[PDB]
């Protein structure tokens, strides 16, 4: 009630810098092709190849670009490819953004700083997506009580379980105002080592 | 509960129709039948029973009484509702808070039970009240299954002066009534099933006493008194000085630890010193 | 893992007149990019009745009729079949006669139709679907009218009649009289030759084993192939069709249970599985064109070296795999005769050498390669086995391991728990390549030509290496 | 905010009691209350008349939109109109709450007012997950709430309000 | 019959008053409105069904919880009538995309005492009962048309919105099209379908009045029924007890139950932490292998090993697709002495999935169906095992045919008949956990060999004469098996690069002796090491260290793991030779 942790920037221009949701985000690996030779570093993956296809986090991947993709070039994964855009758009109400994930919204913004031909098409699969999970997570999380939620949950990311955290966190307060129990002053945080 | 379930547990209606002799247990039948209520009806819990048989069931069966003997049936008491399906008679708040207070099995210390039965008075617990309902019940159907015991054995002494009982740790749910509170219950209700069960006219007019172990370890029992039977009694017990006196004289080792006189703690070895002396002053 | 498409989604890089006039909007398609335009010419050049359909595209064209034709199937299906041919003979009106009827089959990504025979409930019904599993029978294929042709010898006249059943996208019951005497006056004469007939089958999809959730007998449904569609399924399969959902009812004496059948109207059918790879680029022709000129000395010892990787040791036996894995070349004579090209490979050893492995790979490698053991095979269920119909209880011929594995592999490990009356069922189709059966009411000789590959361990448990090689 | 301090601001509307025992004027820092003559009305602040209720010292009275007729024909224009209607009072829930648990006796027909409370909201709260609703499907900028009260606001803010940031972001992030 | 929609109309009027007005909870605390919240919370999520209680429904108006139970066929469509126009009054104006209201299946439980399907006496037809029982069978979902539309077929003429009446009775279809005689079709677009099921209920089994065979009795779910219980469950089930109307003796009908009410009889945050704990305390290993086995004491070695059974490595798939084994095999050699059937029973009982087998058979069969005079095939226990675990005793006793097939199915992990029709494949993923009392090769299919041995000193007979009351006289495994559910599904362990020159330096020396070993000796028969044990240490350890939810294995329990194997092998040397 009172530990605020920083929130997460992902959406943004830029993440936030100690937000332990974004540090774990841009770990995610991302598929690079080197430019140049990678000289007495070769050990990873002595010296490497130019056009060489490899996988390197998205942080990492950060200063190592340019404008003019003077050490490597960027391609993006399938999910974010032609192929899923299309799916997201028969019903997205279907598909588990837990295993295409689990930070979906998260790095689908931050592909967005290597300046590639189809990020107008990229930030409007995003919006359309979000848009069409709406009513499906205004709906089971305002309306799902005292149940067993762990199965509408099974198939959201992190930035849709934060709202489903916050549906039932205003439901299961007015129902606990309704029936006069929201008067009786309790243990806050000790509850919790209980 | 049902409406066979409660006859054959009210130490009013197990008394006079001896339901603990498969002889009589047959009046029970013949008095369900007087009435033409189905026997598969009668097993079934009240408030599912058809709605075209409780109509004037307070009336048909406060008759079907006086055709075997039964002619104080109605009592006067009175009844509560909070809402739509909340309605209590006011004595079953009372067997539901008197068995909150004394569940056997013990969570803490003496005042633990306490807490929870001054808990379940006020109307925003009914989930404790509608709990404390059934051990009420598991009691009520573990005392039925004792007073059949010491009358289908003949453990009921006849002393003397006064009857007397006991109590044996092999028997099931005996551990129950080892509080020293839920103990004159189980005495006075087998009083009032001796009474008329016994073909006798002088046990019929005479206290019992009672005992029951208490402790393994100190090695010690319980003990109550409770005064002669009848419909009209008093009501003035007189054990609180016979069992002070009796101590006494014998000089042995007794604890008037409560409130009330005529409950007692006794040493296992001292039982027959103490019962001797008591029963030669008695007399 | 969830198919929410068709076309593998990860890497595939490597009244009733609005209905009618937006779906030949849509089929015009000459001024974005001509998709479509390009597609009914190439089906006329191949004589085809059926276009099979994206509606991605329809979406992106126009949702509302997306949305109205994934929720109406039979209203505007029969609007999108009348304005194709009205699209047709825009291109070609003598063709667009020679066909009765086209059609139009569906393929894309269905929003929540992706559904399996278990969850395919009642919520369902009149609704296009794509239903995925394992096909586990058929039927006979059998003709059905779809319209007569009468003729009056006395009146000179020519009379017609158009059929239609439950299984249409209509659905009037219609009565198989086949007039006789239209007037009471002048008789009738069917005429054959100029009727109308079709096509028609009925398959029985069936829930994947690997996703039931085990504790039940998983669940079924009916599909009804036809006009084409017809033999694209056999039993043993994984397909994915997308038809339309119907009820079909019925009465025994006027009076009905409420109880109906509901069957699944194909009008398309997908192999799951890749089982072939003739698809090589101009680039991999190139590359392998220079591979096989680069060096003649070593490319048989660097082809068999880079075999089975994931094995130590080995080498002369990868180098005789390879050999099977080629092949000889089968020499017919000009009498008749014929002399076999395969070659058969036997591997004996102590336990624990890889055996079991090599088998699986070569599996895996080869197109066509069957499984078996030494326990689980009897001599007959290797090649041929009489048995008979639940239907029609005439005998026929079922086909064993060997005659499946035509022109492929058969992989037997064990090969030495196998009695002495079960190999002799071998030596014909191992050599002379064709199975002869003369049961009781049979006389059949089947085409087996193929290869073995058999693992066997020694007698002694190992191979005592003092014995000979014989014992 | 939480439903516990919404019901804190909607202890300041006045209400009349019947006080039975004699006090003589009061000086609050938010206004004067009394005389209280025994057996005569006067007009007091809610937390006081609950509080006074609970020790048997006065005597409520049902306020005079909380009538049983009235009531059945908000709750009808409330289903005829298409928009937000405005309401007897804004904190009508929490008074027909505090007033209905404590009170139930000196008010005649509280389990009709009840339910007719209970109606009126089950619709105010309909319409506002279809005015919240539009919002998102058409990616406004703005939308007027005509007549909501602080709690039907309350019940279903903080969950809109963070799931609109999330779109501000999503929708201008292509824009650098 | 004009008095009868006036009645109704006035029914129809009082069972929505109820659903309107009943609350609950006291004056001091507060109230809160128990049917209208739950309508709405149903509705908007997209469910339609209420669970109405019969005791509230009774103690609201007592006149119609009689009614409901003598006549609840033309009662229950009152009130699933009511529920549709209060859900209406509640939910309404709906958003966008739903306008059309939904119809809502009324349910209902109650709390009052079950008869049994002894006490169906006819008297008892067509009044609500509630029986207790177990699920037998269950059909498949099938449609069941509820408003059906005709038309004639000559002139042409249309008849539509008949509904069809509830249960299993069918309809009457005219024959007088106002044309030939019965002129009328159904129209198959315009009919609007719900699922049904149709159950099979068996009577408990200590109910049987113990000479026969118990009775079952036949239901009938519903739209929201259905899928809801699974043949091998408790219920508890209220139905309308009535009667087929399709229209031994002569007016005999038959029986069903129509289901109208169904229960069924039986992980946290706060919970993940006991498992935390103790998978981080010092001695984690040896508080499991002390509880798993209370009863039989004595060589904890046979009760250390099965400790891994239940954990189990991890299932890799290299780039291949050449998966490998998950799951790990166990063989007790030993007299059949009754000491191991007692462990049989315990690891079956504390197994998440776990079978204990002495009918048709372990694996597949194909045998001649009387119905079809065809071959049909015969999934036996280890493909319904999946991932579980399977028990077996008296290894010489199965089947010939079956231990062949037992051997091919612990050799590959999954079951291909080729027989005179049937051609399939069954995955088997399960545990063999075998007890003996023998091929060097289906010996050698496991990879633990434990026989049993014994002594006979006078302190050893002091050790007995404990022993001895230790059965006269005669960690919980109720959270040992959720706590093993989680523990499996979140470690995901490999080995670490020192494990490797571990077990590269033990296993080449393991070989290195067997050749002066087999080539001098050669007694016909022995066991030299192979890759396949190997593999299998490599999954004891794996097993092992996921008991830490350590996903790095170390040199902290390969070494004590070979030993353990140093017993089980040698087990099987004496037992060869
Ligand atoms: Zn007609």
């Amino acid at each position: 009630e009172a530990y605020f942790r920083v929130e997460s920037g992902a959406l943004g221009p830029e993440e936030n810098f100690l937000s332990l949701d974004d540090i774990l985000m841009s770990h995610e690996k991302l598929p690079v092709r080197t430019e140049t030779a990678m000289p007495r570093l070769g050990a990873f993956f002595n010296a490497v190849p130019q056009g060489s296809k490899l996988e390197l986090p998205l942080w990492l991947a950060k200063g190592l670009f340019d404008n003019k993709r003077r050490i490597l070039s960027v391609e993006l994964p399938k999910i974010y490819q032609e192929g899923w855009r299309t799916v997201f758009s028969a019903d997205p109400n279907v598909v588990d953004l837990h295993k295409m994930g689990p930070h979906f919204y998260g790095f689908g913004s931050q592909l967005l700083h290597f300046d590639s031909p189809e990020n107008a098409d990229i930030s409007q699969s995003l919006l359309q997506t979000f848009i069409g999970r709406f009513r499906r997570i205004m709906d089971s999380s305002q309306n799902a009580y005292n149940e067993d939620t762990s199965a509408l949950v099974a198939r959201l990311d992190e930035m849709e379980r934060g709202l489903f955290q916050t549906g039932q966190k205003g439901l299961n307060d007015f129902q606990c105002w309704e029936k006069g129990q929201a008067s009786q002053i309790t243990a806050s945080n000790l509850v919790q080592n209980y | 509960w049902s409406l066979h379930d409660s006859l054959c547990n009210t130490s009013y209606t197990a008394a006079r129709f001896k339901l603990w002799s498969v002889h009589g247990q047959k009046r029970l039948q013949e008095f369900l039948a007087d009435m033409g209520l189905p026997l598969k009806q009668v097993k079934q819990k009240f408030q599912a029973m058809d709605i075209s048989l409780k109509e004037n069931l307070r009336e048909m069966i406060e008759q079907s009484a006086n055709k075997f003997g039964m002619k104080d049936m109605r009592v006067q008491t009175f009844s509560i509702h909070f809402g739509f399906k909340h309605k209590f008679l006011a004595s079953d708040v009372v067997f539901a808070t008197m068995s909150l207070m004394e569940s056997p099995e013990k969570d803490g210390s003496g005042t633990d039970h306490f807490i929870q039965a001054l808990d379940s008075l006020s109307r925003s617990n009914l989930d404790k009240l509608y709990h404390g309902l059934e051990l009420a019940k598991k009691q009520l159907r573990a005392t039925q299954q004792t007073i059949a015991s010491c009358l289908c054995t003949n453990l009921v002494i006849s002393q003397g002066p006064f009857l007397y009982c006991s109590l044996m740790e092999g028997t099931p749910d005996v551990m129950l009534f080892s509080r020293p509170a839920s103990l004159s219950l189980l005495s006075k209700h087998l009083l009032k099933s001796f009474v008329c069960s016994t073909k006798n006219r002088r046990c019929k007019l005479l206290p019992l006493v009672m005992a029951a172990p208490l402790s393994m370890e100190h090695g010690t029992v319980t003990v109550v008194g409770i005064p002669p039977e009848t419909d009209s009694s008093d009501r003035k017990n007189f054990f609180g000085r016979a069992f002070e006196k009796a101590a006494e004289s014998t000089s042995s080792r007794m604890l008037h630890n409560h409130f009330d006189l005529s409950v007692i703690e006794l040493k296992a070895e001292d039982r027959s010193k103490f019962l001797d002396a008591l029963i030669s002053l008695l007399s | 893992m969830l198919p929410r498409s068709p076309p593998l989604p990860r890497g595939n890089l490597w009244e009733l007149r609005e209905a009618q006039r937006d779906y030949l909007d849509f089929l015009d398609d000459e001024e974005d990019q001509g998709i479509y335009q390009s597609k009914v010419r190439e089906l006329i050049s191949d004589n085809q009745y059926r276009l099979i359909v994206n509606v991605n595209d329809l979406r992106r064209k126009n949702e509302k009729r997306a949305n109205r034709l994934l929720n109406n199937a039979f209203e505007e299906l029969v609007a999108f079949q009348r304005a194709l041919k009205d699209f047709v003979a825009s291109i070609d009106a003598t063709y667009a006669k020679q066909y009765e009827e086209f059609y139009v089959g569906l393929e894309g990504s269905f929003g929540s139709k992706h559904v399996s025979p278990r969850t395919l409930t009642s919520c369902f019904l009149s609704c296009v679907v794509c239903v995925e599993g394992i096909v586990t029978k058929c039927s006979l294929v059998r003709p059905k009218v779809v319209r007569s042709v009468h003729y009056c010898p006395a009146t000179k006249k020519t009379i017609e009649r158009r059929y239609s059943d439950l299984t249409t996208l209509v659905a009037f019951p219609s009565s198989s009289v086949y007039p006789t005497k239209d007037e009471e006056n002048n008789p009738l004469e069917t005429e054959y030759g100029l009727s109308v007939y079709k096509d028609h089958q009925t398959i029985t999809i069936q829930e994947m084993p690997e996703k039931a959730p085990a504790g039940q007998l998983p669940r079924s449904v009916d599909v009804i192939l036809d006009d084409d569609l017809v033999d694209k399924a056999k039993p043993g399969d994984r397909v994915q069709v997308v038809g339309t959902y119907r009820c079909l009812p019925g009465k025994k004496g006027g009076y009905t249970s409420g109880t109906f059948r509901t069957v699944l109207i194909a009008c398309n059918v997908k192999q799951m599985s890749k089982d072939a790879q003739p698809s090589f680029s101009a680039e991999d022709i190139a590359k392998i064109k220079k591979f096989s000129k680069t060096r003649s000395k070593d490319i048989f010892d660097q082809l068999a070296k880079s075999l089975a990787p994931s094995i130590h040791g080995h080498d002369y036996v990868k180098k005789a795999i390879l050999c099977l894995l080629l092949g000889g070349v089968e020499r017919d004579l000009e009498n008749g005769s014929h002399i076999r090209g395969d070659i058969n490979i036997l591997l004996i050893g102590d336990p624990s050498v890889a055996k079991s492995q090599l088998l699986r790979y070569v599996l895996c490698t080869a197109p066509r390669a069957i499984p078996t053991t030494g326990r689980g095979s009897s001599g007959v269920g290797l090649t041929a086995a009489v048995t008979t119909d639940q239907e029609t209880g005439e005998r026929r011929l079922e086909a064993g391991a060997m005659v499946l594995a035509d022109r492929g592999v058969v992989c037997i490990d064990e090969f030495d728990k196998m009695s002495d009356m079960d190999r002799t069922a071998i030596h014909e189709v191992m050599e002379q390549g064709r199975v002869t059966i003369a049961k009781a009411g049979i006389h059949a000789r089947l085409n087996a030509r193929c290869s073995v590959l058999a693992a066997a361990n020694p007698v002694y448990g190992r191979y005592d290496q003092y014995k000979t090689p014989m014992e | 905010m939480d439903a516990a301090e919404v019901e804190f601001l909607a202890e300041k509307e006045l209400v009349t009691i019947i006080p039975n025992f004699s006090l003589d004027k009061i000086y609050l820092i938010g206004g004067d209350l009394g005389p209280f003559n025994p057996g005569l009305p006067v007009e007091v602040p809610l937390w006081l008349a609950i509080n006074l209720k609970q020790r048997q010292k006065c005597r409520l009275l049902p306020p005079e939109w909380m009538d049983v007729e009235k009531l059945e024909k908000m709750r009808d224009h409330e289903r005829k109109e298409e928009t937000f209607t405005p309401m007897p009072s804004p904190y009508y829930m929490e008074l027909t709450k505090l007033l209905l648990n404590h009170a139930s006796d000196n008010i005649p027909k509280a389990d009709e007012i009840r339910t007719l409370v209970k109606d009126m909201w089950d619709t105010r709260i309909a319409k506002l997950r279809v005015s919240a609703d539009s919002f998102v499907r058409q990616q406004e900028a703005h939308a007027k709430l005509d007549n909501l009260t602080l709690m039907e606001i309350n019940t279903s803010g903080t969950f809109l309000t963070q799931a609109l940031n999330h779109m501000y972001k999503l929708r201008t992030n292509l824009q650098p | 019959a004009d008095e009868g929609q006036a009645r109704k109309s006035q029914l129809q009027r009082r069972f929505k008053e109820f659903l309107r007005q009943y609350r609950v909870g006291t004056d001091r605390t507060g109230f809160t409105f128990k049917y209208r919240d739950e309508l709405k919370r149903h509705y908007n999520l997209g469910e339609y069904w209420i669970e109405v209680e019969m005791e509230d429904l009774a103690s609201f108006d007592e006149d119609l919880a009689d009614y409901l139970y003598k006549q609840p066929a033309e009662h229950l469509q009152l009130l699933e009538e009511a529920a549709k126009e209060v859900a209406d009054e509640v939910t309404r104006p709906r958003p966008s995309g739903e306008e059309v209201l939904q119809d809502i299946q009324v349910m209902l439980k109650s709390d009052a005492s079950p008869s049994s399907i002894r006490s169906l006496k006819s008297d008892m037809m067509s009044h609500l009962v509630k029986i207790p029982g177990i699920i037998i069978a269950a059909s498949a979902v099938r449609a069941k048309a509820t408003r059906i539309s005709i038309q004639c077929r000559s002139c042409r003429n249309t008849l539509t919105n008949i509904a069809m009446r509830p249960g299993l009775e069918g309809y009457a279809l005219p024959r007088k099209c106002n044309c030939p005689l019965d002129p009328y079709f159904i129209m198959p677009d315009k009919c609007k379908c719900v699922d049904f099921q149709t159950l099979k209920l068996q009577e408990l089994p200590d109910a049987v009045p113990h000479g026969e065979m118990p009775r079952h009795m036949q239901l009938y779910c519903d739209r929201y029924l259905c899928d809801k219980v699974v043949p091998g469950n408790r219920v508890t089930i209220m139905g309308i007890y009535s009667i087929k109307k399709f229209g031994v003796g002569v007016g005999i009908r038959s029986s069903y139950i129509r289901v109208l009410g169904i229960q069924v009889d039986t992980v946290s945050p706060q919970e993940e932490e006991e498992f935390r704990r103790l998978a981080a305390l010092p001695n984690v290993y040896e508080v499991i292998s002390k509880s798993i086995a209370p009863s039989i004491f004595g060589g904890t070695d046979m009760k250390k090993a099965i400790a891994c059974l239940l954990f189990g490595g991890s299932r890799k798939r290299l780039p291949d697709g050449l998966t490998r084994r998950g799951d790990i095999n166990l063989l007790m050699l030993g007299d059949p002495g009754t000491a191991k059937s007692q462990l049989l029973k315990f690891v079956e009982k504390c197994s998440p999935i776990g079978v204990y087998t002495s009918a048709a058979g372990l694996t597949a069969s194909v045998m001649r169906d009387p119905s079809s005079r065809n071959f049909i095939m015969e999934g036996g226990a280890m493909v319904l095992a999946d991932g579980g675990v399977v028990c077996i005793d008296e290894f010489d006793k199965m089947r010939e045919d079956d231990r062949v097939a037992i051997h091919e199915a612990m050799e590959q992990q999954t079951i291909s008949i080729a027989k005179a029709g049937i051609t399939t494949t069954l995955n088997s993923r399960c545990s063999v956990l075998a007890a003996a009392n023998f091929m060097p090769t289906i010996l050698s299919r496991f990879d633990m060999i434990f026989i049993v041995k014994d002594e006979h000193n006078e302190e050893r007979d002091v050790m007995l004469a404990k022993h001895v009351i230790t059965l006269h006289v005669s960690i919980d495994l109720a959270k040992l098996k959720k706590f093993i559910a989680y523990c499996r599904v979140k470690c995901g362990p490999r080995l670490s690069a020192e494990a490797a020159e571990k077990l590269k330096n033990r296993y080449i020396i393991m070989r290195s002796g067997a050749r002066q070993h087999e080539r001098d000796s050669d007694r016909r028969s022995s066991i030299p090491i192979t890759v396949r044990q190997l593999e299998a240490i490599v999954r004891i350890a794996e097993a092992l260290s996921k008991m830490k939810l350590q996903p790095f294995a170390t040199e902290a329990d390969v070494e004590e793991a070979l030993r353990l194997f140093q017993v089980s092998t040698l087990d099987a040397a004496l037992s060869g030779t």
